[PDB]
RNA sequence: UCCCAUUAGCUUGUUGGUGAGGUAACGGCUCACAAGGCGACGAUGGGUAGGGGAACUGAGAGGUUUAUCCCCCACACUG
RNA sequence: UCGCGUGAAGGAAGACAGUCUAAGGAUUGUAAACUUCUUUUAUACGGGAAUAGGCGAUACGAGUAUUGCAUUGAAUGUACCGUAAGAAACAGCAUCGGCUAACUCCUGCCAGCAGCGAUACGGAGGAUGCGAGCGUUAUCCGGAUUUAUUGGGUUUAAAGGGUGCGUAGGUUGUUCGGUAAGUCAGCGGUGGAGCGCUCAACGUUCAGCCUGCCGUUGAAACUGC
RNA sequence: GCAGUAAACGAUGAUUACUAGGAGUUUGCUCAAGCUUCACAGCGAAAGCGUUAAGUAAUCCACCUGGGGAG
RNA sequence: CACUAGGGUAACCGGUGACUGGGGCUAAGUCGUAACAAGGUAGCCGUACCGGAAGGUGCGGCUGGAAC
């Protein structure tokens, strides 16, 4: 995955997440940001704050520290390609220019953050935010250009 | 031994995963076909033939860039417990036309490009790419 | 499984059963007030107003009164469509209000059709 | 059915003077009701928007944007919108507001190539003729609304004032068309 | 016997008629042997029809109806008179007209 | 071209041959030697359905159901 | 199921409701003042669905004139007065979801779920959907990959037979030739653009699949023999 | 001579081919069989498995489709 | 020759019956404390015998157990 270290943010989930003492409960407050310039840049982050803008702002900073590089061309993708992460799998296919995103969620938030335009995106695994990101996520990295599959061919002139 | 082809790719994936330069496997006239086929494709390095007392050896030496494999996934599809036919206008186009699709024809031993191109189908021994 | 193994036994679909099976695919039945009750709740600890009634289709069930208010009495008939209640074990229908022996909700001016209740 | 109700609440619920100009546009200028948001919330406010400043209700909606997706479909929406007869005569200037155009076609005053058409919601072609009827060019409401008016500010009504009639050039592009509305919400919505 | 007829297939208030060849025990809209044509008598009638088909047909001996009669006897699908060989090889042309 | 093996053997004109009769017509269709035929690729027995194109509905795989319409089959209180 | 109407343009913050003694919501909403009639009513004209004796002459076909013929039916449509006049409901507003003040009750009740017994129960005021409809129940599909050939699994969540031998069945190292059953190919047979509804549903025509079955010619890489 | 059950357990079916290292041990002689615990890639929900796989692949068999009712 | 009608034995599909036994849910009134910690005698599987009741004991097996 290459790093490739202005992207706006969007915030995915957030989550109640508490603690047992013995004086009490004690609670968190995580979210889950991924940042992006709509280009081909995207970036996660967790962070683990007590108050709500404390926890966007450390996942803001998280994502923004955290960032890859997606290779992409138009608003498409070059292949289909198919990512499991945790308890959560997702894939992803080419469709029509006339199209736009066809899915709802982390995956769209995902995919909007990344820039893709026309995609059919589908999820197998579990609902769950962290892995489903992170699948996505996985699945946009390993997505390999025709330049890319042509330099590591070879000639570029395979297709014909 | 079951299906020597799928074992030819079962080795050539292990030996990838593993991260080998050289992979040698018992010879055979279809995996003959099949290693010219990558190699006029240009997945792998380069191969040898070395005829034994046995049926004889190929050794295939692997392409990797300056420490990825050119190789990323092989896939068996016609397998002896159900196998696959298929014509010229119904042929599959693997990873949308950047991977390729090892065919066995009546004209011989090709990928899906040649096969629509002399418009001819059969056996779908493999996907590669 | 193997595919000679499907080739010989194959996959078996069960089928989903009906959630009011005493309506015999109806949407709604027609019964007569065998006991008029009430009963209680399974954390709730109300006095909830139900009718055995035995209908057309040789079967005896219970069925829920909703709204404030009931006119009905024993030996009366009733209209029985579905839907149950969660908070009761057994009763899994209701009576029609403003059907057959049935009145609607006196003094009702919200939610009207679905008490029977006219336009004041 | 038709709307038929208060204007100005709407109005003041969308910000927007999808009417027309109006006091309570300045004046009191907030959504409507004594106690007075979700991208559910914001993509229902520009469907209903658009629905409110054409006349148009929800099945007939729905028809235009799956007709519209069977031949960017957000895009070709808004000018099959923009292609009804209310919608030609008012922007004609031949009438002041889309009811009053609306009204105008369903009565007997309005004829489409010299036959007369009553549906206020009858698609028009490019290089069709609207005009008024031969019976009704002598009204007193009639003229003020076009004579005196004489906006023409749209690259694509002709309007030959020595005819009374009016053609369409072509289908005007998303970004000639002066309606506020963000169509890739609702092809969002409706997806 | 097999018959050249119309079986009403249109809506209510316009008919419009498939001029078809059918046994005479075959329900009006139901089976039929070939489709020869169409009929309209709602404009001012426009009339679709197999001339090759219908000739041979009217000479097999299908027996046409009253208003296909009229059909045929339109469209000059009757000239069999015509085309009898009454001592003569030439062709006549009446469509003009 | 539906389920049941908590349905394993079924059939005695049943399988074939000769001859005759009968039929629009071939034929155990019927009437006067050899013995067979059919079954775990499900015979036989039991339960439930009229069958298709349509129609509805799924990206596809398909599926559901025959409400109107069309084609075939069966029937006309029961034999 | 489709289409239309229940009016169109201006008119300041009446009386009556709410929530706060004034202010805000109803609210440009009503009331008058100016036009229009789709539609209803009363009258007139009123289509279309209706097309089917001589003169060649082969002596009869066949081609040409005339005649009556509408159940629907004042039915489409066209035209004439005098009038906004005759024409809007239903559901839900604590989360999922679009839509919030006050009074009741504090059991009566409500619910698809988290459940509340109130920004959840009943009413009053406003709000939000849809709209001649709006909700409730019943039935069937998809999301469901909840039977997974495409496209699931079996250490601990359900799931390896106590272990072997073995019948039917399923699968078959390498190579040289034949065949043509599977497979492949060719050739035959069969089974979106207009037009009219004033628009639309809907009628109707041609470009367009037949990719299922059968026949007949060829190919031999792979499976079978 | 019957009976045919078990936490009859590695709670992990049989066969074939391939893929990293450390610590011991037995037999046949540094090599090959076997025997058990830490541990790359990979797999897994995790605990963990990891050349004796729960990794990569192929062939056949057995079994599962929410919990009670109920073996 | 067989449509029926008649007797009789045999099936299958069904009702009802003096009396006699499981299961589910709601109450929880009573009696003990079997399991969850070494749950106060480690637990569980099979099998046999015996008890108001959960259970106890004998023989073999397992760790899905401590503790040494
Ligand atoms: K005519
Ligand atoms: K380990
Ligand atoms: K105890
Ligand atoms: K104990
Ligand atoms: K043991
Ligand atoms: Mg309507
Ligand atoms: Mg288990
Ligand atoms: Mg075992």
């Amino acid at each position: 995955v290459y790093n490739r270290v202005e992207l706006k943010d969007r915030l995915v989930a957030i989550n109640r997440v508490t603690k047992v003492t013995k004086g009490g409960r004690t609670f968190t407050f995580a979210a889950i940001v991924v940042v992006g310039n709509e280009d081909g840049v995207i970036g996660w982050g967790l962070g683990k704050a007590g108050e709500v803008p404390a926890a966007i702002a450390k996942g803001v900073e998280a994502a923004k520290k955290n960032l890859i590089r997606v290779p992409v061309h138009n608003g498409t993708i070059p292949h289909e390609q198919a990512a499991s992460y945790g308890g959560a799998s997702v894939f992803l296919k080419p469709a029509t220019t006339g199209t736009g995103v066809k899915a709802g969620g982390a995956m769209r938030a995902v995919l909007d953050s990344v820039g893709v335009t026309d995609v059919l995106a589908k999820s197998k695994g579990s609902s769950n935010p962290h892995n489903l990101v992170k699948a996505t996520i996985q699945a946009l990295a390993e997505m390999r250009s025709p330049l890319m599959v042509a330099q590591n061919r070879g000639i570029s002139v395979e297709k014909v | 031994m079951t299906d020597p082809i799928a074992d030819y790719l079962t080795r050539l994936r292990n030996a990838i995963m593993a991260g080998h330069r050289v992979v040698s496997v018992p010879a055979s006239n279809i995996k003959k076909e099949i290693t010219k086929i990558l190699f006029d494709k240009g997945y792998i390095l380069n191969y040898k033939f070395e005829e034994n007392d046995s049926q004889g050896i190929i050794k295939v030496a692997l392409k990797y860039d300056l420490k990825v494999n050119a190789i990323k996934k092989l896939k068996r599809v016609s397998r002896p417990g159900l196998r696959k036919y298929v014509g010229y206008r119904d042929m599959p186009r693997v990873l949308n036309g950047l991977g390729i699709a090892i065919v066995s024809t009546p004209r011989g031993v090709m990928t899906d490009k040649e096969a629509r191109e002399l418009k001819v189908g059969g056996e779908v021994l493999c996907y590669v790419y | 499984p193997t595919i000679q193994q499907l080739v010989r036994k194959g996959r078996e679909s069960f089928a989903d059963k009906s959630k009011s099976p005493a309506l015999n695919s109806c949407p709604q039945r027609r019964g007569v007030c065998v006991r008029v009750y009430t009963t209680t709740p399974k954390p709730n600890s109300a006095m909830r107003k139900v009718a055995r009634v035995r209908l057309t289709n040789s079967k005896e069930v219970n069925a829920y009164i909703p709204g404030e208010g009931h006119n009905l009495q024993e030996h009366s008939i009733v209209l029985v469509r579905g839907g149950r209640v969660k908070d009761l074990p057994g009763v899994r229908y209701h009576i029609v209000r403003g059907t057959l022996d049935t009145a609607g909700v006196n003094g009702r001016t919200q939610r009207r059709s679905k008490y029977g209740a006219k336009r004041p | 059915a038709r709307y038929t109700g208060p204007k100005s609440k709407i109005a003041r619920k969308f910000g927007d003077p999808i009417f027309g100009a109006d006091k309570v546009l300045s004046k009191k200028n907030y959504p409507p009701g004594q106690h007075g948001t979700s991208e559910y919330g914001l993509q229902l406010r520009e469907k209903q928007k658009a629905k409110y400043t054409y006349g148009v209700l929800e099945k007939q909606f729905r028809h235009l944007f799956h007709r519209a997706q069977r031949a960017v479909t957000g895009e070709l929406l808004i000018q099959f919108l923009e292609a009804r007869l209310d919608n030609v005569v008012f922007r004609l200037g031949i009438a002041p507001t889309r009811s009053a155009a609306r009204q105008l076609v369903s009565h007997r005053h309005i004829t489409v190539d010299g036959s007369v058409v009553n549906i206020p919601s009858y698609s028009v072609k490019p290089g069709q003729v609207i005009g008024v009827r031969e019976r009704s060019k002598s009204l007193e409401v009639i003229a003020d609304a076009l004579t005196g008016f004489n906006h023409s500010k749209y690259p694509w009504m002709e309007w030959d004032q020595s005819s009374l009639s009016g053609k369409l050039l072509h289908m005007p592009d998303r970004t000639d068309i002066p309606e506020n509305i963000k169509e890739q919400l609702i092809v969002e919505l409706y997806s | 016997a097999t018959k050249i007829r119309l079986q009403r297939h249109g809506r209510k208030g316009y008919a419009f008629y498939k001029i078809v060849v059918a046994d005479s025990r075959a329900p009006r809209d139901g089976k039929f042997i070939e489709r020869i044509g169409s009929y309209n008598p709602n404009t001012n009638a426009t009339i679709d029809l197999n001339f090759e088909r219908a000739l041979y047909w009217i000479g097999v001996g299908a027996q046409p109806t009253d208003t296909a009669r009229n059909i045929l006897s339109r469209e000059g699908v009757l000239m069999m008179k015509h085309l009898l060989g009454g001592v003569k090889k030439g062709a006549f042309d009446q469509a003009a007209a």
